[PDB]
RNA sequence: GUGAACAGCCUCUAGUUGAUAGAAUAAUGUAGAUAAGGGAAGUCGGCAAAAUAGAUCCGUAACUUCGGGAUAAGGAUUGGC
RNA sequence: GUGGAUUAACGAGAUUCCCACUGUCCCUAUCUA
RNA sequence: GCGUUGGAUUGUUCACCCACUAAUAGGGAACGUGAGCUGGGUUUAGACCGUCGUGAGACAGGUUAGUUUUACCCUACUGAUGAAUGUUACCGCAAUAGUAAUUGAACUUAGUACGAGAGGAACAGUUCAUUCGGAUAAUUGGUUUUUGCGGCUGUCUGAUCAGGCAUUGCCGCGAAGCUACCAUCCGCUGGAUUAUGGCUGAACGCCUCUAAGUCAGAAUCCAUGCUAGAACGCGGUGAUUUC
């Protein structure tokens, strides 16, 4: 029992999800979806489809080349059985995954820096802009006081 | 009845009905083969026969060699391109519907087979595996 | 879906993929392979006038100059650019294999590139040799 | 009067699975009953000690 | 070729059923009354920790219940209405 | 003249008339053959259907061509929480069949049962067991007198059972009654087994365990009304044919100048009772083992219920029995769940089930991740997280 | 306006908004549609539907009353800037 | 007993095959008014 | 009890061929189903050829083209309500009627018994499939007025934006619902017998399965099980008004 990544859309494959297409060569295409399926049938670029990881590392919105990303491989040459390597692996996957999320975490945090700056720019070019609906809202915040104190006056 | 197969078959979706055209995957002589009836196949009024994957059908050569056509031979399906099941869960299929010739013991008239080979008929065919270098 | 992908891009209707033409437009002796092909019943033009890029055959050889210079060709030669995403490449962007991918794609930008791009020049100034005084009827002698 | 019609829960209270709601007939039959109450009222009667005593439909040409 | 309710498959089968099939029952009956006995063991405990925190022959002549004691006082109205199985 | 081209019939005739059920609750027939020396036992079980999923068990089956391998099977869940015993009836056999001689009920009911005696609720002065409840004053007298009589006369002995409806997300606060018969043994030592569990609960860990085949009785989901295409499986007229093609051509002949009983009319489709047999038992699983949706090969923690809910049901949050297969009736129906009526000599039922991987992506849509972990850790960080 | 076009499609001036209504969404219909794998195995009969289709360029057989057949057959294309 | 015998083009004329294409069919399902 | 096919072909059918198959048995029901539906006839009028007739015309000689068009009624059948037996509610019994599963392979027995050889079984123990049936929707596929999200052409709203119209404009994806051997699951065991094989034993001083009595034995019969529940068959149990 194993869990595959998806061919065009590069998400998990669980057991008895999607479908395969064997090609004339042996090569074989396991599908996530039928959304991620027939668009491999018409062809469509998997590098320029925005919703995939694939573009998303090309364009680099994602961290695409760490440390903790060279830990899982094909492992083709097996080794025998140790129940305390077996322990020590299912805690090291564990530290791995914890490690992994932090990286991504301040990937993300790196690459959305200058969203405070651009909104105060543009708020205040529009603030410096259009005084006279400046003077709408001057009116209409002392009509709130007035009329409302006048109504607790009551 | 059953001849040449090890074993039991379970059951896989049938794609091909009788008066089908289908490849020929060995180095035989032929081209394509036209099928017209399925070894082993109930009985009901206004059912097609139809094969699928692993299965002996009786066909007959349109293209290829002189000496093969017109003659009705025994073939084995190699691969099926309708989608059927396997029991570790994922649905497949391949590119083409794909045969092979057989006599009516089960062994192969060529000597080898171009293209992949669906494991099914690999298991079920003794001399099909043997003849063949890529098994899915 | 609806009926026009249905009409086009059926199981027996399929059409040849990106990774199996750049291995194709790799190996020059793939290359001559592909030009110097065999009399075939079954092909449009008995099996010359062949395509590698849009791997199609025509019917003469001023239909395969007129191909040449199109738009459609156009398009599956910027297609066939750079690296040509097998399933490697999924897998890296999943996290697996990550270090064979990266391999992968230094080994095409350091070997298999320019030769693919070598060979994709001579083919070019071949074609163009050839393809330049043929008449426009053909002679159905296959000798 | 009732072959081929539809069926409703409103029956339940007399009996009988096909009731209507017929709105002229309704409209027809309130306008004798204030008539009648008027009457009553101009000779001098108990108005609730009335019932419905006798009552006739008739067909015209 | 033979049927569901062919003799000799049921001979066979009834042999089958007298061995290692019945004994597999009887272990699967033992474990469930067993299982059954400690729940009514640990609900009982839970009621009396519930308890604990807060502080000759039986002969028969006539039954009770509505609608019996209706039909003992009615008591007639079959013989008065010229009915009642086993009585003219 | 004779048909020429024979062809079996187009349905069964042993499934007729197909009408509506009676109730929701479909009715328990036949219950297995008392044995006066095994221990007392309960022999069925009521609860309520919650949707499928899939599973992965590790094939043990000598003889087959999937021996030592990995198989996907399809399973369905029913939310099982505890019983409640609340009476007890008993039958004396009567040369015109069994007939119940007296019932006795517990002192202290619930108003989930109320609910079941009453129509309009929401007006009523809720009058139910008032007066009974006073037969167990002091000495009372008729209770004793009553379970005397089921001792002395009664040679089959059943118990009234309800069930535990708000502990469901159901709507319907009202519970469901049945009879479940008694199959131990000593008359005497089934109403002593009854009168000592009144108002008390049991759970389905007493009544199953795994690897068991059960039976299931249902009402199956309700369709309307059909034709005659659909209702019973026929050939349909070529195309344009004068008066509709999806009918039946010939309908009868001279003689007999009837229409007959066999020939495939119009009507009702579902809603019909049926019972269906030898669905094994893959886990009986409990409300408050916080895992139970893991095995020895996931080492994750999660539970059974999907990414999402059950799709127009919601959570578990009880006991549950997870079977083979399928079951009759749609989902958040009232399913009895019956033990064998045979000893079966199949190896099937005599197999010990490993199961390898449960699915809990969501069924609301095409899911693809298995825990809202794996799905933040996939997708990684959003806008509105920072 | 599009377009070869008094074709179809959308709009200005002018004119109309008439034709028993309300609520639901069973079966069977009438008028339309889509369908995996196969491709006439269906039927008296490829009935009906699908497929083709404008324009540019290349190319086009038997036969012939030499005028035709002929848009024979077959192929490469078509946006925006 | 030496109107008869051919005929390009044209035809909502009659008959038979091939390529393409398909819910005609295997074997039915679903949607709109 | 249960099954008995897919095609080809002469006007059509039988017969006859080609396969597959456990097998491709034979008949009846107005030669079942000419106002359930259809090709051809009954069934005319137009036209041509052959033969006959002086002629009008004829021919069941040949070839073409050719108008019947209920159901809303009663019953039957399929489903759906329902007054009345103090009222109202819940849990049950089962008279009667129906009934359902069917064929083929595979391992092992065993290269054994049997046989010069060539060849070559079966009972007990296990595993799959064909036809039929009843469900079901986790997954795969199909379907989309979710007009859910995106795009395309023409035109209109001054442009952007947001949209209208194009008889559901078109194209791609598409949940939910429905659905498919185009998907998945499930489909029992007791008694009495038939043909036969026997035991004891007369008729008939022998003998005999039969005469009295009796032991077994078919996919058979009746049950078990499964569906309905007599709306004029029944039981047990709860609560019984406030003017
Ligand atoms: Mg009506
Ligand atoms: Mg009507
Ligand atoms: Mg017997
Ligand atoms: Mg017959
Ligand atoms: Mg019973
Ligand atoms: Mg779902
Ligand atoms: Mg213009
Ligand atoms: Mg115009
Ligand atoms: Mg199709
Ligand atoms: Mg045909
Ligand atoms: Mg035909
Ligand atoms: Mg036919
Ligand atoms: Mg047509
Ligand atoms: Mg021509
Ligand atoms: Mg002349
Ligand atoms: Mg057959
Ligand atoms: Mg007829
Ligand atoms: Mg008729
Ligand atoms: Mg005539
Ligand atoms: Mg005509
Ligand atoms: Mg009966
Ligand atoms: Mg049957
Ligand atoms: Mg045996
Ligand atoms: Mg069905
Ligand atoms: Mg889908
Ligand atoms: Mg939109
Ligand atoms: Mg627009
Ligand atoms: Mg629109
Ligand atoms: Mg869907
Ligand atoms: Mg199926
Ligand atoms: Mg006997
Ligand atoms: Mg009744």
């Amino acid at each position: 029992m194993r869990i595959y990544q998806c061919h065009f859309c590069s998400s998990p494959c669980y057991p008895g999800h999607g479908i395969m297409f064997v090609r004339n060569d042996a090569k074989e295409f396991r599908f996530c979806r039928s959304k991620c399926h027939k668009a491999f049938k018409q062809r469509r670029n998997p590098r320029k489809l925005k919703w995939t990881k694939a573009f998303r590392k090309a364009a680099g919105k994602e961290l695409a080349v760490d440390s903790t990303l060279t830990f899982a491989q094909r492992r083709n040459v097996p080794v025998r059985y140790n129940r305390e390597l077996v322990a020590t692996t299912l805690k090291a996957m564990a530290r791995i995954e914890e490690i992994r999320q932090k990286r991504e975490r301040a990937f993300y945090k790196n690459r959305m820096r200058g969203n405070k700056e651009k909104d105060f720019l543009r708020d205040k070019k529009l603030v410096e802009s259009n005084p006279e609906l400046l003077r709408i809202r001057e009116v209409e915040i002392a009509r709130k006081l007035a009329k409302e104190q006048e109504r607790a006056e009551s | 009845s059953g001849n040449g197969a090890q074993g039991t078959k379970f059951r896989i979706s049938l794609g091909l009905p009788v008066g089908a055209i289908m490849n020929c995957a060995d180095n035989s002589g032929a081209r394509n083969l036209y099928i017209i009836a399925v070894k082993g196949s109930g009985s009901r009024l206004n059912r097609l026969p139809a094969a699928s994957l692993g299965d002996m059908v009786m066909a007959t050569v349109k293209k290829g060699k002189p000496e093969l056509r017109k003659k009705v031979m025994p073939a084995i399906v190699v691969r099926q391109a309708k989608s059927w099941r396997r029991r570790d869960g994922v649905f497949l299929y391949f590119e083409d519907n794909a045969g092979v010739i057989a006599n009516p013991k089960g062994e192969m008239k060529g000597s080898a087979i171009t293209g992949p080979v669906g494991k099914e008929c690999a298991d079920l065919w003794p001399r099909v595996a043997s003849n063949s270098g890529v098994v899915v | 879906m609806g009926r026009y992908s249905v009409k086009r891009y059926k199981t027996k209707r399929r059409t040849r993929d990106l990774d199996l033409i750049y291995n194709d437009l790799s190996t020059k002796e793939s290359v001559q392979k592909l030009l110097n092909q065999p009399l075939d019943e079954t092909k449009p033009g008995l099996g010359q006038h062949y395509c590698i890029h849009c791997a199609k055959y025509m019917e003469t050889a001023i239909a395969l100059k007129t191909h040449l210079k199109g738009k459609v060709h156009k398009r599956r030669v910027k297609e066939l650019r750079g690296v040509p995403y097998t399933q490697e490449v999924s897998d890296a962007a999943a996290g697996y294999n990550l270090n064979k991918f990266l391999n992968r794609v230094q080994e095409i930008t350091q070997s298999v590139g320019p030769e693919k791009e070598s060979n994709e020049a001579l083919l070019k100034e071949h074609l163009d040799s050839t393809l330049a005084n043929v008449k426009t009827t053909e002679p159905t002698l296959p000798w | 009067f009732n072959s081929s019609i539809g069926r409703t829960a409103q029956g339940k209270e007399f009996g009988v699975t096909k009731a209507r709601w017929p709105a002229k007939s309704v409209k027809f039959v309130q306008g004798l009953l204030q008539n009648a109450a008027a009457n009553a009222e101009a000779k001098g009667l108990d108005a609730t000690k009335l019932y419905v005593s006798h009552i006739q439909v008739n067909q015209a040409p | 070729a033979k049927s569901l309710r062919a003799s000799s498959h049921l001979n066979a089968k009834s042999v089958k059923r007298r061995g290692v099939f019945q004994k597999a029952v009887d272990a699967r009956e033992q474990r469930i009354s067993d299982k059954l006995k400690e729940d009514l063991l640990k609900q009982k405990l839970e009621d009396l920790k519930k308890k604990e925190e807060q502080g000759k022959i039986s002969t028969s002549g006539w039954r009770d219940g509505r609608h019996h004691t209706y039909k003992k006082a009615k008591l007639m109205k079959q013989s008065k209405k010229k009915t009642s199985f086993t009585r003219f | 003249s004779h048909r020429k081209y024979e062809a079996p019939r187009h349905g069964h005739l042993g499934f007729l008339p197909r009408k509506r059920a009676a109730s929701i609750r479909a009715r328990v027939k036949a219950f297995p053959k008392d044995d006066r020396s095994k221990p007392v036992a309960l022999t069925s079980f009521l609860g309520y259907k919650a949707g499928m999923t899939t599973i992965v068990r590790d094939l043990d089956r000598p003889g087959s061509k999937f021996h030592k391998r990995e198989v996907v099977e399809a399973v369905t869940v029913v939310d099982t929480p505890p019983v409640v015993v609340v009476g007890v009836v008993g039958y004396v056999e009567t040369p015109r069949g069994l007939r119940s001689l007296t019932t006795v009920w517990a002192e202290h009911l619930s108003d989930e049962v109320k609910r079941r005696f009453y129509k309009n609720w929401y007006k009523s002065k809720k009058k139910a067991f008032t007066k009974y409840s006073a037969k167990y004053a002091q000495d009372g007298a008729g209770i004793e007198r009553e379970l005397a009589r089921i001792k002395k006369y009664a040679s089959v002995v059943r118990v009234l059972v309800h069930t535990q409806i708000r502990k469901t997300p159901l709507a319907q606060k009202k519970a469901h009654l049945a009879e479940i018969q008694l199959n131990g043994g000593s008359i005497s030592e089934k109403v002593d087994w009854a009168r000592e569990h009144f108002e008390k609960t049991v759970a389905v860990d007493s009544v199953f365990e795994q690897n068991e085949m059960i039976d299931a009785i249902a009402v199956t989901k309700g369709h309307g009304f059909e034709g005659v295409t659909h209702r019973w499986g026929t050939k349909k007229l070529p195309r344009k044919t004068h008066r509709g093609l999806r009918k039946v051509a010939c309908i009868g002949a001279w003689h007999p100048a009837h229409v007959m009983w066999s020939v495939a009319r119009a009507g009702q489709r579902g809603y019909h009772s049926r019972t269906s047999i030898n669905h094994k038992i893959y886990r009986v699983g409990k409300g408050d083992d916080e895992a139970n949706g893991a095995t020895s090969f996931d080492r994750t923690k999660k539970t059974i219920t999907p990414m999402g809910g059950f799709v127009h049901y919601g959570e578990i949050k009880n006991d549950f029995i997870m079977v083979k297969g399928c079951i009759p009736g749609n989902r958040k129906r009232i399913v009895t769940l019956r033990k064998s009526l045979y000893t079966n000599t199949s190896r099937k039922a005599l197999e010990e089930v490993s199961l390898k991987w449960i699915d809990t992506a969501s069924k609301f849509g095409k899911g693809r991740f298995q825990t809202p972990a794996e799905k933040h850790a996939f997708m990684g960080t959003l806008k509105k997280d920072l």
